[PDB]
């Protein structure tokens, strides 16, 4: 099915939709539209129903391990109870276990991502897609879901396409099809009709797509699905498979960890068998060894974080594409933002204007009129003509009522202060435009950064070829190569042209954007009436014009940014400053912010204050530099890179779109990762480029938006911090958790092979196994992720991705060389305490594995000269067993108590989690009521302890926090020393 | 007069799920504070 | 991995050999040092408080259980062949090596003490009562150096375990029943089981010196017209209320069973 107009006509465009094609349809067609043709959304396609995502969370990770443990273990009471008498229910009470605890964790799991979904999804609908349609000979400003066959609506730089519209009247246009071509490169539009196919045309758009630069008025010819992206069951919203660092580091440790655990068990199964094992007994063992050294719950762990991480950045008003993409944020080192938009408010006021060789204060004061300046000579009035002129803002529909100030306008903030501007001082700017006839437009780029525009003179004296520019003044008086003072054509002299310069330092010193204006009177020699004025032809006298003056409108930073840039650079974070404008204006502007603090002096800075010039000054004197954008051009690779590890404060002037990609990819270079904040289509590719991309919220383009991975609701920069701070949260969050979840793998693996070893009774058995993992190992550990953030979080500095990692050399030794030392010998000795207490000494237990487990020889002798028969003997080791349990929870409750901080004290850190005070009481709880629950002894071979034997724990529990303590005293005490280097994970 | 071979289990487990339960009442209570 | 044990250059065996390794190695043996310290004498103190002659809990091990003598190889099966006289040999070295402080020139300085009467001690004296041999009847070595094997009429010790400060009520008595249809005769030989209530309590290993538990022997005798078959064999204390014989869990507290397997 491919039918369409891009063949069709003009002249049948007005027939079949019944709407002009200047003024188009009316407010009260498009509302019969509207209610007749439905609104222009697609469908939501059901991707998958509830019941696919719990079971996903029910069968993923080391759940599916969890199921075959459990399914084996009721296959071997299957088996036991087919082939013996009496059998044995440890593996129907551990099978049930075993899947009651899959279920809850999968439930558990598929509750936090339902949040998180609907918490992430709440923010899809809450931007809405605002697209430019002229209606009734107005433009407006209405929602996506609006815009109905028929109307003409115009498309811009860096905005998304409504809906499928023939183009009409397109300069400069070019779009981005790499939805439907795939490459990236954009194809011009114009009117007429080039190919046949509907596809390759060129006079029409096919939704879904957006404009790269110029401009366009089209008519919609379709919406809904009735566009071409709708007719194909393609997924629009197709995501890639990228893959963040953090869940790089987790999949890499879950792999290793896994085998690990794998080559244990099965080596412990083998050394069993050769024990005179079972093989029903075996494989339990062995099924216990391997769920015992593998994190399970680490992913509820990373769930929980991600939902809380996606509840803080709701409350901050900031939209997150990707919940993982937060760790990249917190270990961002670089932050490349653009002065207007970011750092200042965009709401721009004219101040100041430089004419007649003397510099006026310019105040709006819609009453009382201005302070003490006048209407002046007729330069003024040529300034006003051109500022008229030149602009390409007006006002919205229905808005000449109010105050001009408090007016809204549908242009750039330059612009529409110009336009208020001159509305306050000459009036009617609607008439102005139709009294000179805008034949030909230069749209403005900052490729070019001058906007330019020809009109018909209607004076007495009308050459009928007036030129307008507006512009950068340095770029703009480059070309200008006369001077109006007085209302006199004069030539522009070295004098004048230091008197502007001087003029744009005191103008721009104050932190100001300064506009210059130009007029040429085209000759009519060169030029007749008739003349056909192309783009791609030189025609017009683009060089050689008359300068007029400069026009200086003040932008205040916004208020939040310099704490939030005091913030950044504390935290050890590099702030650079990419704008376009010119040198002067963007180094007061970074000293206003405080990006260049005082103190710091530039190159230029150094001569001037000497009274030397600026050669002879070694560049290394200055930490802080601005430099040109011209500059940049020639600059070499290791000549940039020079550039960005010397200066500790860098501001880049009069950069360009491509440029600002150049300081992207250097500072990726230079081993940092770049968090660039670009709003308008000259960021696109930049924003792309960055580890982490931030858009803004309002002033944002819909390719910005589209582009970054995330984006600022209210265009605060003082929101980059909390996503910073959050980053570093989540991190510190995890890595503790890991670090709590490692401990006790070697109290569960030691006393097997001291088993073997010493030939001693079993200190720990399979049953008991499971309980010490599974009571002890995985509340507490997701009660870790709800972990405040520490007191020093944003003192620190950036993370090292290589030198710093998840998982590394120190949490390793830590874990399982000091931490799980102490509480294995806390076991071992409640074990032998036990033991020793009935009468079998700690010395008597050395060999006495092989008649200890011999159900055949009920005579084991005491030390004391008793007796003890078989089924007497595994009683006082099932105690042991229970015992060595109980005391793995005495001494994970100050493991817990510690992993709580990093490098903070625990009374400083407080008491505010309520998750880890839950989870060591009701690990204690359980510990409780298995040893004393009547009916234990004949299930699990669960005995009671007697009163006195749960403190054989507490000096080795104690242990574990004073060493702790002692050694984050060191480590701040003596910031990289030995222990910081080699103890501190 | 001690008598061995005999211990008081019967009382040690009832205390036992006594401070079982006073430890559960209280991980509840601390974990849903008003 | 490229580079992995590589000696040259700043960066060998991955952390420096000459520095890295020497400092963390001394650190590691200086912390186990400590917590071996540390475990070293929470043990003694732990030790320390135990008494060297009496456990301080009694109350797993309340009752005793039988047990017979000897071991044999498999589970308390007793095969042996009459005309092969290494198929017994281990039965009969090991009955004569628990049976030689029975003999009566080594227990010459225990005491003699009345029958029937529990012979409770208070003194730290602590003396032992004897056991004669000659109780155990065809069933001792004195006789023939064959426990009764190679006729065809095994002998088998069967013992109470010893439990520190045990008094029996009534008269304790072990009384076997041949399961196999009672076509053997199990004769236990100090006339009925016996066990003297002289011999208890006991005091401990330390306390109680010399002391040397009651036996009971049983001769399972196989009769030349059956040469081999299986006999099952079952003996229990039955006059004693204290000792417990009816536990279902242990089938060793109270009773004991055993099989005999004769051959030729
Ligand atoms: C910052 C420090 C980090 C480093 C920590 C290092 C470790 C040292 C810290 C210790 C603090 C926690 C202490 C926990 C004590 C064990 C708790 C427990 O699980 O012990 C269970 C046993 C069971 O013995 P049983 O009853 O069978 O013996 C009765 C038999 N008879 C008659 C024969 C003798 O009990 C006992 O041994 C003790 C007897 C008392 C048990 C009841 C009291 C416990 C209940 C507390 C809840 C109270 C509410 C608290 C609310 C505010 C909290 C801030
Ligand atoms: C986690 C991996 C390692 C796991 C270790 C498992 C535990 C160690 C296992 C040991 C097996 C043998 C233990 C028994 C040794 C003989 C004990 C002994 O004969 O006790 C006697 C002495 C003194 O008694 P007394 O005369 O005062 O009593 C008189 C009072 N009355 C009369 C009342 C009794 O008691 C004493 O000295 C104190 C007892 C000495 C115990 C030494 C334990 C050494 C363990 C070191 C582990 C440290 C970390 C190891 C790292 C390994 C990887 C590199
Ligand atoms: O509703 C479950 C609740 C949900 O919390 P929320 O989202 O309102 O928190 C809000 C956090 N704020 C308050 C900071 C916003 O979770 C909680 O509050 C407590 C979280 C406890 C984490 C473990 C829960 C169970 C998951 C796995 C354990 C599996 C069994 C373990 C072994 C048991 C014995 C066999
Ligand atoms: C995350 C959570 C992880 C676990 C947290 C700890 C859960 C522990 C709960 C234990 C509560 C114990 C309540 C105190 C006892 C009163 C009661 O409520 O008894 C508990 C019943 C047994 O009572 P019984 O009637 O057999 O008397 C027993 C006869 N005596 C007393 C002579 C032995 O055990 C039951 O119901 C067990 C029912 C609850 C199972 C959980
Ligand atoms: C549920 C609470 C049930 C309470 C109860 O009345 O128990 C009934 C039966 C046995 O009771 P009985 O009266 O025959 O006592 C026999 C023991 N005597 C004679 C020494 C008193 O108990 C049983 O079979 C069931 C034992 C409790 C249920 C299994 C719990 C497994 C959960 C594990 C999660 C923690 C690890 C992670
Ligand atoms: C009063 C003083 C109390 C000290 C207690 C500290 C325990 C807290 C944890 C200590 C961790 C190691 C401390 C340490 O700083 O150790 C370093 C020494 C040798 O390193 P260095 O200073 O020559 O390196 C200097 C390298 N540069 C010059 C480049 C900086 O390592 C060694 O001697 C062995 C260190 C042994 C650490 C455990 C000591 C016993 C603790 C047991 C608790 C369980
Ligand atoms: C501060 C840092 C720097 C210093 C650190 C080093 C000092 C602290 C370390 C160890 C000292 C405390 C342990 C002493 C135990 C004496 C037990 C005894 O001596 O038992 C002796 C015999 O053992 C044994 O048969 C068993 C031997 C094996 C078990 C004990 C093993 C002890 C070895 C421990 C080394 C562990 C090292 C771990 C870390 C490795 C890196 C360093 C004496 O028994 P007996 O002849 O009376 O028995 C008579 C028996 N009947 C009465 C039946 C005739
Ligand atoms: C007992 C079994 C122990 C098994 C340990 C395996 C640990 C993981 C190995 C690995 O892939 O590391 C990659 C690493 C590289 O790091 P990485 O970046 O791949 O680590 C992953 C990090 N996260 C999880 C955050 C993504 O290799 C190394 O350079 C370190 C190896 C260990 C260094 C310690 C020295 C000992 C050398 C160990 C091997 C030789 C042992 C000789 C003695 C044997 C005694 C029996
Ligand atoms: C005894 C039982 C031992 C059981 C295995 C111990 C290690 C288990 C965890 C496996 C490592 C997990 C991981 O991702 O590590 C990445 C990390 C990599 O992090 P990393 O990058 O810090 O390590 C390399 C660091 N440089 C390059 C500076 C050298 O790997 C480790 O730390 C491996 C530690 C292995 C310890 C050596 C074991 C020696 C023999 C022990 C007794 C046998
Ligand atoms: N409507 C307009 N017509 C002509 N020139 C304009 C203009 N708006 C801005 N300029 C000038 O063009 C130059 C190029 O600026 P560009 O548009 O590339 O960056 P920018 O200032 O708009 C965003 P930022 O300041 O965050 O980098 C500016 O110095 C400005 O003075
Ligand atoms: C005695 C048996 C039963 C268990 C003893 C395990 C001990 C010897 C093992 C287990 C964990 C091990 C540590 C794990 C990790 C590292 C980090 C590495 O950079 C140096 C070695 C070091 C520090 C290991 C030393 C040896 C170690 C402490
Ligand atoms: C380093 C410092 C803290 C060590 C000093 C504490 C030592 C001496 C304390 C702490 C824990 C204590 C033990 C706790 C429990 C028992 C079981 C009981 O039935 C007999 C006493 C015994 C065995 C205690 C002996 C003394 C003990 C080992
Ligand atoms: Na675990
Ligand atoms: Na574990």
């Amino acid at each position: 099915v491919s039918m369409d107009d891009h063949k069709l006509s003009l002249d049948e465009l007005h027939r079949k939709y019944g709407t002009d094609l200047s003024r188009g349809l009316t407010s009260a067609r498009a509302a019969e539209i509207l209610a007749r043709d439905g609104p222009n959304a697609l469908t939501p396609p059901p991707t998958t129903p509830e019941w696919i995502k719990f079971c996903r969370q029910l069968f993923g990770g080391f759940s599916m391990l969890l199921w075959i443990g459990a399914i084996l273990c009721f296959l071997a009471y299957s088996i036991q109870a087919a082939t013996e008498e009496e059998p044995q229910n440890d593996n129907l009470y551990l099978g049930v276990v075993l899947s009651a605890v899959v279920i809850i964790t999968g439930c558990f799991s598929y509750y936090q991502e339902a949040k998180s979904s609907k918490i992430m999804e709440s923010f899809k609908n809450m931007v809405p897609q605002q697209a430019l349609v002229i209606r009734n000979g107005e433009k407006m400003s209405i929602n996506a879901e609006e815009v109905v066959v028929g109307d003409l609506v115009e498309v811009k730089g860096g905005d998304r396409i409504p809906a499928d519209l023939r183009i009409i009247s397109a300069n400069g246009c070019k779009v981005d099809n790499s939805s439907l071509t795939g490459e990236s490169e954009p194809q011009t539009r114009s009117p007429d009709f080039t190919n046949e196919n509907p596809l390759e045309t060129r006079n029409i758009a096919f939704f879904s797509t957006n404009c790269v630069e110029g401009t366009a008025r089209g008519i919609v010819v379709y919406t809904g699905d009735r566009t071409v992206m709708g007719r194909i069951a393609t997924l629009a919203s197709g995501l890639e498979g990228g893959q963040t660092p953090i869940a790089a580091e987790i999949e890499h440790f879950i792999h290793i960890i896994t085998g690990v655990a794998v080559f244990l068990g099965v080596s412990f199964f083998i050394l069993s068998l050769i024990l005179e094992y079972t093989w029903l007994e075996a494989v339990i063992f062995l099924i216990g060894i391997i769920v015992a050294n593998v994190p399970e719950g680490l992913l509820a762990t990373v769930t929980v974080c991600l939902t809380l991480t996606a509840k803080r950045m709701a409350r901050k008003n900031c939209l997150v594409k990707n919940l993982e993409a937060v760790e990249t944020l917190g270990s961002t080192s670089t932050i490349c933002s653009d002065k207007t938009g970011t750092l200042t408010q965009n709401r721009m006021t004219v101040a100041h204007m430089w004419f007649d060789n003397q510099i006026h204060e310019a105040d709006t004061t819609e009453n009382q009129s201005g302070v003490s300046f006048d209407k002046t000579s007729a330069t003024w009035l040529a300034l006003s003509r051109i500022a008229g002129l030149c602009n390409r803002a007006v006002f919205q529909a229905n808005q000449e009522n109010l105050p001009i100030l408090k007016r809204a306008v549908a242009g750039d903030a330059s612009e529409s202060a110009l336009l208020k501007c001159i509305e306050l001082c000459c009036g009617s700017v609607k008439e102005m435009r139709e009294r000179y006839a805008k034949i030909v437009e230069i749209p403005f780029n900052s490729t070019n950064k001058y906007q330019l525009s020809i009109h018909k003179n209607p004076n007495t004296s009308e050459p009928q070829h007036l030129l307008v520019m507006k512009g950068a003044p340095e770029r703009i008086l480059d070309r200008c190569s006369s001077i109006l003072l007085h209302g006199k054509e004069q030539p522009l002299d070295e004098e004048l042209k230091d008197a502007f310069q001087n003029a744009y330092l005191e103008l721009g010193g104050l932190g100001e954007r300064v506009l210059g204006f130009c007029h040429l009177f085209l000759p009519d020699e060169q030029f007749p009436e008739g003349f056909q004025f192309d783009t791609d032809d030189v025609n017009f006298p683009i060089d050689n014009l008359c300068f007029v003056g400069l026009i200086s409108m003040i932008d205040p930073p916004r208020a939040a940014v310099p704490d939030a840039v005091g913030k950044c650079r504390s935290a050890g974070i590099k702030v650079i400053m990419v704008t376009g404008d010119h040198p002067i204006t963007a180094k007061a502007i970074a000293k206003g912010v405080g990006i260049i603090s005082e103190g710091n002096e530039t190159v230029e800075d150094i001569a001037a204050r000497l009274n030397i010039p600026v050669s002879q000054v070694n560049p290394r004197d200055a930490k802080a530099c601005v430099v040109h954008g011209s500059d940049l051009k020639d600059m070499t690779s290791e000549q940039l890179d020079d550039i960005l590890k010397y200066h500790t404060e860098i501001v880049f002037a009069r950069t360009s779109p491509q440029q600002k990609l150049i300081i992207v990819e250097g500072c990726q270079r230079q081993g940092a990762i770049v968090a660039v904040t670009g709003d308008g289509v000259n960021d696109s590719p930049a924003l792309k480029k960055a580890d982490i991309g931030v858009a803004m919220g309002i002033a944002g383009s819909d390719v910005s938006k589209q582009a970054a991975d995330m984006i600022l609701l209210d265009d605060n920069f003082a929101s980059i911090v909390t996503g910073v701070e959050e980053g570093r949260l989540i991190f510190d969050n995890l890595k503790k958790s890991i670090a709590y979840t490692l401990t006790s793998n070697i109290p569960e693996i030691t006393p097997f092979l001291i088993f073997i070893i010493a030939n001693i009774p079993l200190p720990l058995g399979t049953v008991t196994i499971l309980c010490i993992d599974l009571g002890t190992d995985m509340v507490p550990a997701i009660s870790l992720a709800y972990e405040q953030a520490e007191s020093d979080i944003m003192k620190r500095q950036p993370r090292n991705p290589k030198t710093d990692k998840l998982v590394n050399e120190r949490l390793i030794s830590m874990a399982y060389g000091q931490i799980g030392m102490i509480q294995a010998l806390g076991g071992f000795f409640t074990y032998f305490v036990i033991l020793a207490e009935n009468g079998f000494l700690p010395i008597h237990l050395l060999g006495l594995r092989v008649d200890w487990d011999d159900r055949w020889i009920n005579d084991v002798e005491d030390s004391y000269g008793q007796q003890w028969t078989y089924e007497q003997r595994k009683i006082v080791e099932f105690t042991c067993h229970t015992a060595f349990f109980v005391s793995i929870v005495v001494v994970q409750w100050a493991d817990l108590v510690i992993c709580k901080t990093r490098r903070n004290s625990v009374f400083q850190q407080g008491m505010k989690n309520k998750i880890l005070i839950f989870g060591l009481f009701e690990e204690t709880a359980l510990a409780a009521f298995l040893s004393y629950c009547p009916g234990m002894g004949v299930a699990l071979r669960m005995y009671p302890l007697k009163p006195t034997w749960w403190f054989c724990a507490f000096p080795y529990s104690l242990l574990i926090f004073v060493y702790d303590k002692v050694r984050k005293l060191i480590i701040r005490r003596r910031p990289g020393g030995w222990v910081e280097k080699e103890t501190y994970y | 007069e001690d008598d061995p071979f005999f211990y008081d289990e019967h009382t040690l487990r009832k205390r036992g799920l006594l401070v079982a339960a006073v430890l559960f009442i209280t991980g509840i209570i601390i974990l849903t504070s008003g | 991995w490229k580079l992995f044990i590589y000696n040259p250059t700043t960066g060998e065996f991955l952390g420096r050999t000459a520095k890295s390794w020497g400092l963390i190695l001394l650190f590691y043996l200086v912390f186990y040092g400590f917590l071996a310290a540390l475990f070293s004498f929470t043990m003694w103190v732990m030790l320390q408080t135990l008494n060297d002659e009496v456990p301080k809990y009694r109350d797993q091990i309340p009752s005793p259980g039988l047990m017979v003598f000897p071991k044999p190889v498999t589970a308390l099966e007793y095969t042996f062949s009459r005309s092969d006289p290494t198929s017994y040999a281990g039965y009969i070295e090991d009955l004569k090596k628990f049976l030689k402080p029975y003999t009566l020139e080594e227990q010459k300085n225990l005491t003699v003490c009345p029958d029937g009467a529990l012979f409770e001690q208070k003194g730290p004296v602590y003396v032992a009562c004897q056991f004669p041999i000659s109780l155990l009847q065809a069933c001792s070595g004195m006789n023939d150096p064959d426990f009764g094997y190679s006729q065809g009429n095994p002998c088998i010790l069967v013992k109470m375990n010893r439990i520190i400060g045990l008094k029996p009520e009534g008269v304790p008595r072990i009384d076997c029943v041949s399961k196999n249809e009672d076509i053997p005769n199990v004769a236990v030989y100090p006339h009925n089981g016996m066990i003297d209530l002289k011999y208890f309590p006991y005091y401990g290993k330390k306390l109680h010196v010399g002391y040397l538990q009651p036996l009971v022997a049983v001769q399972v005798s196989f009769a030349p017209n059956n040469t081999g078959k299986e006999v099952t064999v079952e003996c229990k204390i039955d006059g004693s209320a204290n000792l417990k014989s009816q536990d279902d869990r242990d089938k060793f507290l109270g009773r004991v069973m055993f099989k005999i397997t004769a051959r030729a």
